[PDB]
């Protein structure tokens, strides 16, 4: 079910009587990207990786030494 | 009758038989008065609650 697109996941299921293919111009989104679909992808290589957005909060000295004249 | 109950089949919103099925079924029926609770597709849940109209003329009360 995940292979089913957005907009007929929801015709499929009886939230609108329209579907995608017959919905007028100006309801459809407006998109200044490119629209990728990507099913689910667990149990595969392309499972989701999760990480941190951030970097460390405290950030340490890079140690650079000085000579005594 | 009382003001409530009995009622009849036609006036239930679901979906029972036509022709000679339905002579039957009120032939072998414990009440024929009792509805098969399939409802009625053209009218119930239709038009679909993310197709209703009322959305555009809704105003907060
Ligand atoms: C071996 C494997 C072969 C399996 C295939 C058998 C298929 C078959 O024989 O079709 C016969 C076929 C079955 O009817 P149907 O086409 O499926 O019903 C279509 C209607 O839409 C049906 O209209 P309905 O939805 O309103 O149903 C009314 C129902 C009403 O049923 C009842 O209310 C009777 C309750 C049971 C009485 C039991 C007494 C015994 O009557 C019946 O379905 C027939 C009951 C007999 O025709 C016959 O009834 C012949 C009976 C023998």
């Amino acid at each position: 079910m995940s292979q089913v697109e957005p907009g007929w996941h929801f015709w499929l299921g009886y939230g609108v009587d329209t579907a995608p293919c017959n919905t007028p111009k100006e309801k459809l989104p407006i998109r200044a990207y490119p629209y990728k679909f990507q099913p689910n992808y667990t149990g595969t290589p392309g499972a989701f990786v999760t990480y941190n957005t951030l970097k460390p909060k405290i950030s340490a000295w890079e140690p650079v030494t000085k000579q005594r004249s | 009758m009382l003001p409530g109950g009995p009622v009849p089949v036609f006036k239930k919103y679901t979906v029972g038989s036509k022709g000679i099925w339905e002579k039957l079924r009120v032939l072998l029926a414990i009440a024929p008065n009792r509805s098969t609770g399939n409802p009625i597709v053209p009218l119930y849940r239709v038009p679909t609650p993310g197709s209703r109209p009322e959305a555009n003329v809704y105003q907060d009360p």
